[PDB]
């Protein structure tokens, strides 16, 4: 789930269930 | 950035938390 290489779709999906309600940015280029 | 710490590395729920609203 959260505890492995996260990339692409596979991270976005992730910070949607983890962070819920409150949202959350997506910056690759960062 | 979360590439780094996260696709490149391995993520962590402390990492991922720095990025919700």
């Amino acid at each position: 789930f959260v505890n492995q290489h996260l990339c692409g779709s596979h991270l976005v999906e992730a910070l949607y269930l983890v962070c819920g309600e409150r949202g959350f940015f997506y910056t690759p280029k960062a | 950035g979360i590439v780094e710490q996260c696709c490149t590395s391995i993520c962590s729920l402390y990492q991922l938390e720095n990025y919700c609203n």
